[PDB]
């Protein structure tokens, strides 16, 4: 089957309603470039390897999926980069599912490629303005939560899986009370033996109303909706509306696409905030050569809807890795990102008024780091501690409370023209002498980065 | 080891964790706004100075978010003194008011900044 | 954070009722296999670097996943098997998406490791048992169709893309007419400006009733229930229902499995069959060394739900991958299977008369092929023909008709003693004699194998 | 087709049962006034230029309109008033839209003449009673609200299109809180990117009980029901009854007559109080020799149910004008208006205490209009202001304070046995003295008709 | 209130997601074309004659209608076509309701206008697909 001469066409002028999608291909020796991009786009579309009479009842010409130009990776070889273009035809309105199905549904398993990465997609705002998207996104989230000038903060509950319903909400109490805006539902905590999905919304909403009344703040909790059926996971969500919580959560990968485009249309009528968790992504995301790359499944997760969505840390990465994590970043939360190969965006991407989806930074994550993360990502993230509040010597309330006192001095600091980069140790120095809570917390990073301690007076 | 305070200790958002700020350091807020192009604004409250929830409770409905506007943002405005002028006349008409400034953003039609300027008496 | 003094357990003795799974493991350079081994217990489970407060309200050796085993890769080096145990408790009841979330959730992205491959997984009975699993399954599902002592046969409709409502009809009634048992809705036809779901389902139930009242055999059509939404999904389904059509159709990977258990439970409260396709396996189970093997997820389907499931082709493959093949479908049949290394069976796995799934193999399928496939798969699958029907030179029925003699000729020569391994060419050579059908077939096939043709008298 | 010597029918002696119309024709040249209105008789009725069998299965004389006088217009030549009547029997009971599609459906598009113009309608008693009308009606709403004894106040929040949730409610807050009754949605603020209606009915329910809870007046604001299905127009309703605020909003002709009356039959069941807005009526009524008069589009809202209406203003009009203002200005809240041609009333029309519709005076209003706005309209109406409250130099809340100041001077003058008409100017003048608020809004005013300003003491 | 430095703007290079409309102007005596034009596109949008505060709260430039073409009529005189782009972003999805309410709602009944005509509409492709359209259309129904 030579496809290269019916779906490799070089001389292809897309079109402002075609969906692009920029594939690393890895061809098996012998292979020829323009033949294997020419497989990918046949595979993605008609997939035809020679002629059947139907396809004179129509123009195959007209849904067939194109390879329009082929790059060499300018580092590994045997590497290229196929751009191919696919009609608006193709797809069912409003369906990522059937979105996915059609790009990816066959072409990783051919076999005339060794390895096949999707690294980007072109959404036209044709295709774009037929999703609801976030149920609410960053503007309106915050002006439901009033809450302006800084990143959100968050925590999560541990262990992951073994606490009680009263239990969990006790450490929910105590973290929120602190100075946290939200504490989050473990991503496997669903409905178990040990603690059953009703019991775990009772406490936790009677947690969350004694740390708002206490502090005068609004606070949430990611009550995880996630469930076997759809039938069982709109149940959750319709107890979380009746007890008046602000915000409910979902593992959007392993539920599914189908089943979080439910939730998020429930969420959007019900005026009810979603928490998305992205596990499972390291399966599909991990190798360069072979999956997709974050920035789809983000793209993804934006369309079918979700107003929050873990992005994972930046803390201990090379820039490099860096600018690719800004580059998804930018792709969630802004309205146009212009084409930056250097931060992996393959094509210039218009939202066209679709809400933003605020990241959230989680994983490893310290209060001497909270310079370099606000620095970084900026007013409009949200930033989940695990050992940073459980882990704190005096427990969830103090760990709260050094984590908020260090992001108001981070965000105090940046305000007054200070420089995040530099003087970020310096900061948190300072922020000790204040705060006891923020002291214990530094006590073993004291010792190391300034070789001491203290105060003065 | 320390007990964090489960009364007395109500928060008014950004920068309400850090001691009260100095004139001084309340000015350099303001200059951050004027910095960006943010159009600032004052805001006061004389009876809830917090969230509560007495007309409905669905979710995200709460009573208590809007404060009541200190006459007009202001637009123009080049000198970040004319707004601290604001806040000291502000709380010398009311003296029992918690009252903030709010920052605004026109690319987006949003607010993007709010912080505590003044505390009533035990606050 | 030294997992191995707390996650790898060599003397833990394995209970009836613990989830098992086999990871093949690639650590990064310096990290020992004991140690690699514990990571990926640990973070699949309580997932704690040190300790905090909280789990001391409980008891964290109950609900930990514990490295029992390592066995180093007697191929590659650096390549180990990781047995990892987990309690009964850290599951939800009937949800796949929990099990998933649970165990392949965060372990994927760990640093310490280079590379990561879920295996297989041992399902305890306990466990099973909270499932309802495929609507009917291979038994109850011969017996509604009225068809024993062969394996079944479909047929795809090709242009995948592209075609009209009832041009979609007329290519279903011209196939099935011909002796197929079943025809294919595509996988990335859902509904869409070429051809929206109501209409399709329309024509195909017209076609389907033709050719079944011209035939006297019972008919079926895999009508594609796969959308956006769990609403639609279903919505799709009722319409399926009221016309009285025997099978359905869904993506369950890109669908996702919260959807799919809904529409399965929904099958099986009226009397539907469900067709599985597996759209997008090949991101997730192609590469040895990342990501979850196949026979994970056909595991999953089949406690998810669902009477057939796409598993391949067998053509073209060394002994080797036919025995992996053969391995998987013994998993998605059979009631009780014996672990067995050599055809990638890590555990012996019971599925307490949990219904089982039919196997369908398509893939580059032709006639004198069959004889290769009848063997292999024996009676209970379902062979699926694209270009074999579609591309025979005088249409649809004969060559559907090609393929139902074809069948026939094998399971005939089958029953009468003969070995279809070496007498398969003259099998279908004999068959091309009374069948004018098969002989137009089998033209460029006698060319090459038999050097001509012909007939004699 | 000569209809005049059948459906010219001069001798016709009207009965109390039909439906008359006052239609203001303009026939082509050559085409006789008895001809024309005989044409416009035929084409609402029966419609038929000669005749069929089918016509004698039935008694042509029972269902057919008949234009039982002409009138020549004293102004232009070429223009006559004829007067047609239906029988009750060609109309369905309760329904505005088949009665709009039997008298104005082909009409207008009849050859034999220039242009058509319907002036006026008599609605029957008989046909008035099928109509629920008005959810409430003017004395129930005072009741409601509990406001008697002065016209009441609304304003529009500026801009029309472009401000987001939290903003829209922040402007409602500040004006109803001045003085205000009520406060407006934009008759194109539906749900859009910028903002969603769920949002805005939220932050503007948040606003309008603050201001009730510190003025301890009551307050309302219009929330916009306008949709794009009746699905989504009630699911929108539903929601402000949830919420429990007094009054939705509603623009009747853009929406339709069809939805319309299901809203208001909704408003009624409910409770909900309902604003209807104009939107549209200008391509339709605004040509003196082509369209439909507002009249009779008030009279239709009036009937289809609505408990306030758009009914332009009286700013810079000529008495003239003025006169066919009161006009329908009374046909909307009065119970019986008799015949006066005088101001466009071609009909004595009784209403059978169908409840009064408020007129809401609206465009172009300014504080010094106040005088003799409310000596025109009187105590039943609504005054609505634009830049006369958003427009004030010191905002909202003042520019509010200053409108309700204005009114109340003036309901006090008139109380006291002052002519609002030549003391008008004196009145606000005097008020400015007591208001800071008024002067400010009155500083330009003063310069202009005072030559100045300012107080004494 | 002269609309004509703000709401004309000949310069303006259409969006492909802008709604356009081409509307029959009939001003009054005196008005000029651009300025009736420019009337027609306020109207028919964020429609102030002035400046209120709360204009400041957002960007009166990105939801405003622009008239950026007139033509004079071949025919009859005081007759011109003006030419106006809306805002994707004004228009609720899947609403002709919402669509008409926007753009023929106020501006017929203006007075520096005489009469006015909507001819045309260029209904862009991203706001086509928030439409279902037709139950079925021509091919399907032949089908059935």
């Amino acid at each position: 089957k030579d496809y290269k001469l019916t779906y490799y066409t070089p001389e292809y002028q897309t079109k402002d309603t075609d969906i692009l999608a920029a594939f690393r291909v890895t061809p098996q020796p012998g292979v020829p470039p323009e033949e294997a991009g020419a497989a990918v786009a046949a595979e993605s579309s008609t997939g035809t390897w020679t002629t059947v009479w139907t396809d004179g009842l129509t123009s195959l010409d007209r849904y067939k999926g194109r390879c329009y130009r082929i790059e060499r990776v300018v580092g590994e070889k045997d590497q290229y980069i196929a751009y191919v273009a696919y009609p608006l035809d193709l797809f069912e309105e409003g369906s990522v599912t059937n979105m996915f199905t059609s790009i990816v549904g066959n072409v990783f398993g051919f076999k005339a490629l060794r390895a096949l990465r999707l690294e980007d997609l072109r959404i036209p705002p044709a295709y774009v303005k037929t999703f609801q998207g976030p149920p609410h996104g960053i503007q309106v989230e915050r002006d439901k939560l009033n809450k302006y000038g800084r990143p959100l903060l968050g925590c999560t509950i541990k262990p992951k899986l073994g606490l009680s319903a009263k239990n969990y909400g006790r450490a929910v109490y105590e973290c929120l009370r602190g100075g946290l805006d939200f504490t989050k539902d473990d991503e496997n905590v669903n409905s178990q033996p040990f603690m059953r999905w009703r019991d775990r919304f009772l406490f936790c909403a009677e947690a969350l109303y004694k740390a708002q009344a206490e502090t005068g703040e609004i606070k949430g909790h990611y009550l995880n909706a996630t469930a076997g059926t759809c039938e069982e996971m709109i149940k959750r969500a319709v107890f979380a509306r009746e007890l008046g919580v602000p915000i409910v959560m979902h593992d959007y990968l392993t539920g599914g696409f189908t089943a979080n485009t439910s939730l998020a249309h429930y969420c959007r009528d019900n005026g009810l905030l979603l928490h998305i968790h992205r596990a499972m992504h390291a399966v599909i995301d991990r190798q360069k050569n072979h999956g997709i790359h974050f920035r789809v499944l983000a793209k993804a997760l934006r369309m079918s809807g979700g107003d929050h969505i873990h992005s994972g840390t930046v803390v201990g990465k090379l820039e490099g890795e860096r600018d690719i994590t800004l580059g998804f970043v930018d792709l969630l939360r802004d309205d146009f990102v212009e084409q930056d190969r250097s931060r992996g965006i393959y094509f210039t991407q218009d939202w066209v008024s679709l809400p933003g989806v605020l990241p959230v930074a989680s994983g490893g994550i310290h209060v001497w780091h909270m310079p370099a993360l606000t620095e970084i990502f900026g007013d409009d993230s949200v930033l989940q501690f695990g050992g940073g509040t459980l882990g704190h010597p005096w427990g969830n309330a103090p760990g709260a409370v050094a984590n908020r006192v260090a992001l108001e001095a981070c965000v105090k600091a940046r305000n007054e023209g200070r420089d995040l980069a530099q003087e970020g140790n310096e900061i948190i120095r300072e922020a000790c002498k204040w705060s006891p809570e923020l002291a214990a917390a530094c006590e073993v990073w004291k010792e190391i980065v300034f070789n001491f301690a203290a105060v003065d007076v | 080891m320390q007990v964090w305070p489960p009364i007395n200790k109500k928060k008014y958002e950004t920068l309400s964790y850090l001691p009260d700020l100095s004139q001084e350091q309340l000015l350099s807020e303001v200059e951050y706004l004027l910095k960006n192009g943010w159009v600032p604004c004052l805001e006061f409250e004389t009876e809830h100075g917090f969230v509560y929830r007495e007309n409905n409770k669905s979710p995200g409905y709460y009573d208590g978010r809007y404060w009541t506007m200190w006459k007009l943002p202001m637009f123009g405005c080049t000198d970040a003194t004319q707004v601290l002028a604001e806040v000291e006349e502000a709380k010398k008409a009311y003296p029992q008011a918690w009252i903030r400034i709010i920052g605004f953003d026109n690319v987006r039609q949003v607010q993007c900044i709010s912080f505590i300027a003044y505390k009533p008496e035990g606050y």
